[PDB]
């Protein structure tokens, strides 16, 4: 459930009918298969710093 | 800021610039390439609409070092809501004239779910305001975009310790050290969550800043985020100020 632990979701969440759950991912983002993970699709995604990013590249 | 340090150049990237006439108005948080969030009430005396200039990737006021990207503001969107010269529903949206172009110093915030920011993100204890606001009461303000890192109060805890209302919420120190100020308005309360941070709050006002007994105030916008979106997804209309509807 979504209202803990953020339902394990890195990103969004949303609780379904059932013990079912479903975690997304901002635009600019890909969920990983692990389906809680959220990794970047693009250069720039959002509530990202580059240079520090970069620093630990 | 006061009781803050200065933000690396790149490190507050989200980071806007509001000026009017070439002069220092406010703040504001970029979420996207064309829209910028910052406060209602930072426009509540603006005269000629079309002098609104909006500034990202700026760092050191005293000089240009290219990473600077100026556009005009196209829309100022406010809610029904607000009453100028009050607190309440302290909140506008920006629109662009012409995108920014993403940069290492020009990224956006993430504007977050509501229900993610509310079942989550408002538990982040410690979230990050920012701005060239005045380093001290009655003080010059920063050459140099400031960082300040604050704490979170309940609303109730708030007022023990101390008119907060729903749209709002309190965030900082009572002992007078530390605190967000006059010329951060509309500036960001960003918080980190799981590698990657989000727009929570908007720099509003108060009386004093570094007033001891007081925290300070922010605009609640997970209460926006709807609002937000529905206005984003909208197109534009003449005239720069707009009055949109609250729910
Ligand atoms: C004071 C003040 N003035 N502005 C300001 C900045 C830009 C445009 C306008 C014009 N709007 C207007 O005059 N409305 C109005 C309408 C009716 C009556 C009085 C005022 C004011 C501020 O941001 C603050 C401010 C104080 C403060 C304290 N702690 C944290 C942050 C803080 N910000
Ligand atoms: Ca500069
Ligand atoms: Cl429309
Ligand atoms: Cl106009």
């Amino acid at each position: 459930i979504c209202v803990n632990e953020n339902g394990g979701c890195e990103q969004y969440c949303s609780d379904h009918t059932g013990t079912k759950r479903s975690c997304r991912c901002h635009e600019g983002y890909s969920l990983l298969a692990d389906g809680v993970s959220c990794t970047p699709t693009v250069e720039y995604p959002c509530g990202k710093i580059p240079i520090l990013e970069k620093r630990n590249a | 800021i006061v009781g803050g340090k200065v933000c690396p150049k790149g490190e507050c990237p989200w980071q806007v610039l509001l000026l009017v006439n070439g002069a220092q108005l406010c703040g504001g948080t970029l979420i996207n390439t064309i829209w910028v969030v910052s406060a209602a009430h930072c426009f509540d005396k603006i005269k000629n609409w079309r002098n609104l200039i909006a500034v990202l990737g700026e760092h050191d006021l005293s000089e240009h070092d290219g990473d600077e990207q100026s556009r005009r503001v196209a829309q100022v969107i406010i809610p029904s809501t607000y009453v100028p010269g009050t607190t309440n529903h302290d909140i506008a949206l920006l629109r662009l004239h012409q995108p920014v172009v993403l940069t290492d110093h020009v990224v956006p915030l993430c504007l977050p779910e509501r229900t993610f920011s509310e079942r989550t993100l408002a538990f982040v204890r410690f979230s990050l305001v920012s701005g060239w606001g005045q380093l001290l009461d009655r003080g010059a303000t920063a050459l140099e975009l400031m960082v300040l890192n604050v704490p979170r109060l309940m609303t109730q805890d708030c007022l023990q310790q101390s008119n907060i209302t729903e749209y709002m919420f309190c965030a900082g120190y009572s002992d007078g050290s530390k605190d967000s100020c006059k010329g951060d308005s509309g500036g960001p309360h960003a918080t980190h969550y799981r590698g990657t941070w989000y727009l929570t709050g908007i720099v509003s006002w108060g009386q004093g800043c570094a007033t001891v007994g007081h925290f300070g105030v922010y605009t609640r916008v997970s209460q926006y985020i709807e609002w937000l979106q529905k206005l984003m997804r909208s197109e534009p209309r003449p005239g720069v100020l707009l009055r949109a509807p609250f729910p």
